[PDB]
């Protein structure tokens, strides 16, 4: 059975070089036909192809990223490495590696060249963030309105991923939306936690937010403006 | 270019 | 190079439903394209090799056809692991591009956005920053527009968005939108407005505020 594992840095600094390794068990680079390509996915945004190379040392990448990649193959590891130079923020990807195979054979001589047309089997995928700066905590501000009602709390400039925020203790969860943050070009993380409740509620609203890289754990009560 | 099994 | 192109890059349907993706190459690329079904958080998956050939261990509901230029992947009968992101890749030349991706959704009655907009806390214009935020809660379908308008006047560059998955039980999305100004770019401007165009409203709904108004 075929399984590959993608592995290396899940952050990288700008200007730096990345080295991914895709470990593999199943089949050899040195099988006729054979070949690993590598393909990237940035949050949210469509499959990138990168680069494969295959059991002859052959080697293809893409036009786009030609000059800052470099792909390898370690036969006797059962290993494939990509290397990418000159990291910019916009590489923050989740990076797969790929099993392609050769032509289906008849005593060792080539009769389809169908099952070529894909990649068969992937790995999981090694996430891969690229931002300049270091561990740092959250600043928690109040999202306060003014025929439902909406509150929230804005998780404000942090780093790494993730933050944990959950309402009331755990005990709000109806109407609640916690959106996945986004990477500002500070390289620093935010994102918004709110819930919709009705107009009339008596209750007390609280965000508990937590980002366990940086040891900051925040209680921060929500009330509609004005006293 | 083509690819690897192309032709 | 050789572009790729999904038709539709979004589509909605219910359990039992026929649907049917169309994958179009901006030139000739025989037989050699492959169809990939992404569920969140995992990695694509081998559905059809070689424009129509079954890849071995997929269900029977999935089908390819075409040649050229003109691709489809049929889906007969939806079941619930089938909501998810479908790619085309074509294996002619290189690169081997990949297409723009087709987002198969949770069909349910259109509902408009309940939208709210957010001022800043003064606790974050002590620290020298103004993030404006909008909220698009509960709509259907996922594509909406938000424009920031300060003083009537159109912004860009200085927003970020994001949008949950689609609720389990609700099978409705949400936006938040937050725009970022420096404390004094924000203090010489008053109208600060979201306006949130989508399916559900009639004509684009603006909700704004004033500063300072107290």
């Amino acid at each position: 059975r075929i399984t590959l594992k993608e592995s290396g840095p899940p952050l990288v600094k700008p200007t730096q070089t990345l080295t991914l390794t895709c470990s593999f068990s199943g089949f050899s680079l040195s099988d006729f036909g054979v070949g690993v390509g590598w393909i990237r996915q940035p949050p949210g945004k469509a499959l990138e192809w990168l680069a494969i190379i295959y059991s002859d040392d052959d080697k293809r990448y893409s036009p786009s990223l030609n000059t800052r990649l470099t792909i390898t193959k370690d036969t006797s590891k059962n290993q494939v490495v990509l290397v990418m130079t000159r990291v910019s923020p916009v590489d923050t990807a989740t990076y797969f590696c790929a099993h392609r195979r050769g032509p289906t054979t008849l005593f060792g001589v080539p009769i389809a060249r169908g099952p070529v047309n894909a990649m068969d089997v992937w790995g999981q995928g090694i996430t891969v963030t690229i931002s300049s700066t270091s561990t740092k905590g959250p600043s928690v501000f109040p999202l306060a309105p003014s025929g439902t009602a909406a509150l929230g709390c804005l998780v404000k400039d942090y780093f790494p991923e993730p933050v944990t925020v959950s309402w009331n203790s755990g005990a709000l969860t109806s109407g609640v939306h916690t959106f996945p943050a986004v990477l500002q070009s500070s390289g620093l993380y935010s994102l918004s936690s709110v819930v919709t409740v009705p107009s009339s509620s008596t209750q007390t609203y609280t965000c508990n937010v937590n980002h366990k890289p940086s040891n900051t754990k925040v209680d921060k009560r929500v009330e509609p403006k004005s006293c | 270019e083509l690819d690897x099994w192309a032709s | 190079a050789l572009q790729l192109t999904q038709s539709p890059s979004s589509l909605s349907a219910s359990v039992g439903d026929r649907i049917t993706i169309t994958c179009r190459a901006s030139q000739g690329v025989t037989s050699a394209l492959a169809w990939y079904r992404q569920k969140p958080g995992s990695p694509p998956q081998l559905l059809i090799y070689d424009a129509s050939s079954l890849e071995s261990g997929v269900p029977s509901r999935f089908s390819g056809s075409g040649s050229g230029t003109e691709f489809t992947l049929t889906i007969s009968t939806l079941r619930p692991e089938d909501f998810a992101t479908y790619y085309c890749q074509q294996l002619h030349f290189y690169p081997h591009t990949f297409g723009g991706g087709t987002r198969v959704d949770v069909r349910r009655t259109v509902a408009a956005p309940s939208v709210f907009i957010f001022p800043p806390s003064d606790e974050q214009l002590k620290s020298g920053t103004a993030s404006v935020v909008c909220l698009l809660n509960n709509f259907y379908p996922r594509e909406a527009k938000v424009q920031w308008k300060v003083d009537n006047a159109l912004q860009s560059g200085n927003s970020q968005e994001s949008v949950t998955e689609q609720d389990s039980k609700d099978s409705t999305y949400s936006l938040s939108s937050t725009l970022t100004l420096s404390k004094a770019d924000y203090e010489k401007h008053k109208v600060y407005e979201c306006e949130v165009t989508h399916q559900g409203l009639s004509s684009p709904v603006t909700k704004s505020f004033n500063r300072g108004e107290c």
